[PDB]
């Protein structure tokens, strides 16, 4: 696959760090070069890394459930950094609770999120997806 | 304030509360005298320090789970619902992430968003915004005892507002509710931090105010090796019990295999009483609290119910005092309250489907227990020689040099050296050891341990043996195998 | 026909094949020559006893379900479900019991109210209406090996049909599918008749083509001690072997206590090798199925799942070559495909989460297992010197004098004199001895065990401690502690 | 005097014994009479038992889920047989698999059983109904 650079991190208050290793292991092994901002970023360190490394994608990792509150207004602020159309994900366990998928999936598109993953969700899915969407496949 | 392994002074104690109290406004509602009367009415049923000293004389084995949402009434019909249906024998309240990194702002957001939304948009139970008065609101609603569970670097002020609120158990340590649960936190800041919760227990012991303290055992849940996580947890209570803390149940997360289990749970219990005596803390009442697999569950219910009782099991056996309840929505989200309860009630009916049957004593489960003993062993003797007799000081600089060292811990003073993975047979082994201080005999041991794998399973041991046994639960079994 | 413990000859048997193929018209469809063409063609993966000896040599337990419905295309969709859907490693067609008293007549109206109802009226698969060409229609839409379940005291014709349909496994004993399953079938009518299923797979085998047989270790389900369960599979395997058959699976039916079950499971299997060997059958391949709890079962699916899986820790740390898995829906009917998959999936998730896994031995579990083998040899010893060294009839002497004794057994021609009881720990012993053969020293050790529980109950063992056993799982604990 | 006799079976081709021994015993203890035919009991068993020991209740026991389709006539041969009016009572696991049970209790009143009782029924439930229906209590 041809380089492209993304950012990652997990976002908010959230300390889950295990999937974050897995990713960056998963995304560098697919030709990705990964800006791992690691655990407990806010919104700010996501932009700010995206600026620095002019990626192309920001995933945005969102384990302990209050990503619902997190994650909100990451586009604007994207949009006002000038980083318009710049790719946004966002996967892990979301939401606090199981809750139906379809719904969850609409409120985070609605927030402004690209792709938006269920909980167990292969990095393979995130690794296909954004070759897609980058259309580098 | 210095770092150092001493008991406060009253004077350094009251000086210290009287800044802490201040760190939001619900602390004005904390009166120690108040305080002490309200703790000293509680019925002993629900008081967990001697619920603890009931279960221990009548040898069985208590079921806990995890519970928390954002409002104060749907709490308490959560946790009176665990009680009644659920079956529960300990309960809990579990804070949110944003109380546990001192955010009481987005605590208090949280809170209107879910009034607002119907459901908890938190993560937990914000109990320092629901201050004295919604703690004890919780505790007068149930029939149990209750213990704040949580993961929190300076919980200092959650500490006096749960024991003012008649909450008679804090969990954590200055260890395990650092290096798991933040990034930014310095090994020396979590200790203080720490020594003021356990400062304010002994606080309370020396009005008559029996109040449990429990290290957080299981660290990351990743594939934590025995002897490093028994010596975190043998440090925490050494600490806690220089501050005057009387009554501590030492935790451990399940592994899988269930001798290398049962061995460390044991070597838990028994080192921490053997150090607790050498530095002559004779007064300390010890328990252990097993935890059902701490890693990633299995998406499918029914799978969950094999890990969960599987997991209750080697806790029965053990003998452990307490077991922490995992639920079927583990891979999936916070679980309702019918989830819970299916988690409490499957536990509990495994607990008394082998109530007083424990594994026998056998040569493969007493040479495990020296092998954990001796790794463990290797390990505090290097913080006491670094502390030069101050286990405080040496566990910083243990984490310095990274003699001490928590697989996959966000912590940036965590070393991330040393590198963990399962034997032939399922026991967490050391497969890289970083500057953790063994001895070439026990590196020897871990590695012909591991070598029975690679000629199991056809390949060279690595760290992908590691990736597959982070994800093997979850894919329905214990170790990694390949394809 | 006079019973004798020697193989029938080719002349005595095909004289019977003859009779008993006239039961139903559906005998028609069996023709020996054809139907070993048919057996041989199945492929090892199919064949349950060529699965057995892998399971052995790899050192894995498999998992078994129990499955049955009226009408053809059903049963092989329930059946395809739970291989696909549930994982399981075996398939059963348990064969419902109207078919067990050989009442194909009821078998016919059941079959066609299920079709009236869109649901199965019947208990069971009815395997001798549906004929071998139903039943090949079953084995050649799965592709796991088809084993028959059931509990039928004549057997003869539904083996022939079974076994002519391609299933490679047939369960039953002279003894284990008369006493809980009649009322008015001699011992020594069941005992031909069931030797007649073991001479037919004896001819199999002499075509080579490998057959298992299953005796049915947990009899009735209810308190069964150790020592008795394991004499009547001894029995059992003793008797078919000397028909031919080479494939033997002896089974035990949980009792709870993790030691007692690992120690009569070990027993079982020495002993059944032991004493084929000693009596000269020297090329039978042993293997042995665990019985999750055969009991009432408590009515909440959480609380089954308790039993499930503890019962599954049991039988893998047993070396348990298979395990037979229970439902949440035990309490209340016939589960439907999602529940028994539900089972299936959570024993499975148990296994792979005991990979390898074995109870090493301790000074405990020695003693229980020379506790229950000399009290199997007393009874076994009785039984030879009652037959004059011919075990059948020892058999038929045995049940007619109290000295094999079925707990709650239907069979008039069971003496219902033995009551058992459990201990402190829950481990099955004789309360009262009925004419068991017991030496003092294994009369002593029982009531000195029972004695422990009067003590630690403060009541005096009794009928009632058994009443409260038999509905103490179901209530939510393996011993039917008062109040 | 009057000491009150039960008819105690289990219906069909069912075997299950265990709750007809614990029946018994219970049934005993309350003071019954009980008649106990035991397991494999045609219609016919019950309604024998029932002339030759005057009989006031018949209480049929059917745990292996057919009886379903055995239980269907015994109220129609009971008057036939000259017991009308006498009690039927049907208990213990009495339809294939977990079923709505209003439903099936329905179905077996509908059959001319007086009380019919789900699967767990303890036997104190069904001497109680009994004392009551027999104006014993
Ligand atoms: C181990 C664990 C812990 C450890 C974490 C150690 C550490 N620092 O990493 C400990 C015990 C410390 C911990 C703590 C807590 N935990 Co925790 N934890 C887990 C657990 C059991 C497994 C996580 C794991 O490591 N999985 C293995 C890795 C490889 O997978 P992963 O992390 O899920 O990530 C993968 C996939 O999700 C996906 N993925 C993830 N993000 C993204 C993003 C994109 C774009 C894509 C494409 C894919 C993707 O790919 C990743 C790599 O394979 C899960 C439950 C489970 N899954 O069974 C709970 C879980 C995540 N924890 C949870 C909670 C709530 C907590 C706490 C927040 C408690 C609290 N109330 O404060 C605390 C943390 C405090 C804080 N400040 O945040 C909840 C979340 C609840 C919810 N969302 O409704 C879970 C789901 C458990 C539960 N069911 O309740 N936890
Ligand atoms: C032990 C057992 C066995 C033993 C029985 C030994 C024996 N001969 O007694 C064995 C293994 C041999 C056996 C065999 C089979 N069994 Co079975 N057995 C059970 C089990 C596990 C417990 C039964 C028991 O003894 N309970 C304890 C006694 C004290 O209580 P009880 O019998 O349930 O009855 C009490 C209450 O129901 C009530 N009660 C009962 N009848 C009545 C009547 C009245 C009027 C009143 C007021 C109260 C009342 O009081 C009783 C005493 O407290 C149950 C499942 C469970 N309950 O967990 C399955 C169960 C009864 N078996 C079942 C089946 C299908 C079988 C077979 C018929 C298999 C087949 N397909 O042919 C065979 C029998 C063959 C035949 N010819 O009938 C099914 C019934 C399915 C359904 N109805 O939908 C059950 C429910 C299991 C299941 N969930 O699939 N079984
Ligand atoms: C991964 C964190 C460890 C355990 O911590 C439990 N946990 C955290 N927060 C809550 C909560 N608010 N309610 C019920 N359980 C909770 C998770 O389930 C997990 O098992
Ligand atoms: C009580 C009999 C022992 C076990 O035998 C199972 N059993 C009998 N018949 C069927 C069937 N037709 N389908 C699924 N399970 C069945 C019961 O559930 C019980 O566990």
């Amino acid at each position: 696959m041809e380089k492209k650079t993304i950012v990652l991190g997990v976002i908010g208050s959230d300390c889950h760090a295990v999937g974050n290793k897995i990713l960056d292991h998963a995304f560098t092994n697919a030709g990705f070069n990964v800006v791992n901002i690691g655990v407990l970023s806010p919104q700010e360190n996501f932009i700010k890394a995206a600026i620095e490394t002019k990626a192309d994608a920001i995933l945005v990792s969102s384990l302990y459930g209050q990503g619902e509150i997190d994650c909100k207004g990451l586009r604007q602020k994207c949009d006002e950094a000038g980083l318009e159309g710049i790719l946004l994900y966002v996967g892990g366990n979301i939401v606090v609770g199981k809750q139906h998928w379809p719904d969850v999936e609409k409120r985070f598109k609605d927030m402004g999120y690209d792709r938006v993953y269920a909980p167990g969700t292969p990095p393979e899915v995130g690794i296909a997806d954004l070759k897609k969407d980058l259309n580098i496949e | 304030m210095e770092l150092k392994n001493k008991k406060w002074t009253d004077e350094e104690f009251h000086k210290q509360r009287e800044e802490v109290l201040q760190q939001w406004p619900t602390g004005k509602e904390v009166d120690l005298q108040e305080a002490v009367d309200y703790l000293k009415k509680i019925p002993a049923e629900k008081n967990f320090a001697e619920k603890l000293v009931l279960a221990k004389k009548k040898g069985i084995t208590m079921a806990q789970p995890r519970a928390g949402v954002a409002l104060l009434d749907e709490h308490i019909e959560l946790l009176r619902y665990l009680q009644d249906e659920g079956g529960a024998d300990f309960l809990p309240s579990t804070i949110d992430a944003y109380t546990r990194q001192n955010r009481y702002d987005e605590c208090e957001n949280g809170i209107k968003e879910s009034e607002k939304a119907g459901r908890s948009l938190l993560n937990g139970f914000p109990g320092v915004n629901h201050g004295v008065k919604g703690c004890r609101k919780v505790l007068e609603a149930v029939n149990l005892p209750l213990q704040a569970r949580h993961g929190t670097p300076d919980s200092r002020l959650l500490a006096e507002i749960i024991h003012a609120g008649g909450w008679t158990s804090n969990e954590g340590g200055g260890i395990s509710y650092n290096v798991p649960y933040a990034k930014n936190v310095t090994i020396e800041k979590s200790l203080l931090d720490w020594q003021y919760c356990d400062r304010l227990v002994g606080f309370y012991e020396e009005q008559g105010v029996h109040i449990n303290r429990e290290p957080f055992g299981p660290l990351t849940g990743t594939l934590v090796p025995p002897s490093m996580s028994n010596a975190v947890g043998i440090t925490e209570a050494l600490l806690a019990a220089e501050q005057g803390v009387k009554n501590i149940t030492v935790g451990y997360g399940e592994c899988g295999n269930m001798i290398q289990d049962i061995a460390a749970l044991r070597c838990l219990e028994e080192q921490t009483n053997e150090y607790l005596k050498a530095y002559g803390y004779n007064d300390v009442f010890v328990t252990t609290v097993f935890h059902q697999w701490m890693g990633g569950f299995p998406q499918d219910e029914s799978k969950a119910f094999g890990v969960i009782v599987t997991a209750t099991t080697i806790a029965a056996l053990a003998g452990a005092t307490k077991v922490i309840v995992k639920t079927p929505h583990e891979a999936i989200g916070i679980p309702t309250k019918e989830a819970n309860a299916a988690g409490i009630k499957a536990t509990k009916m495994a607990l008394n489907m082998l109530e007083g049957q424990r594994m026998p004593m056998s040569k493969e489960l007493e040479t495990e227990m020296a092998v954990i003993k001796a790794e463990t062993k290797c390990i505090l003797d290097k913080m006491f020689e670094l502390g030069k007799g101050d286990l405080a000081i040496g566990t910083v600089k243990a984490f310095e040099t990274g003699v001490m060292d928590i697989p996959f811990g966000p912590s940036k003073y965590n070393a991330g050296k040393m590198m963990p993975v399962r034997d032939n047979l399922g026991c967490v082994r050391y497969l890289e050891f970083g500057n953790v201080p063994f001895t070439e005999e026990i590196k020897n041991y871990n590695r012909e341990r591991l070598q029975e794998r690679a000629k199991f399973e056809g390949r060279d041991v690595s760290f992908q043996m590691v990736i597959d046994d982070i994800f093997a639960v979850g894919k329905g079994r214990l170790i990694g195998r390949p394809e």
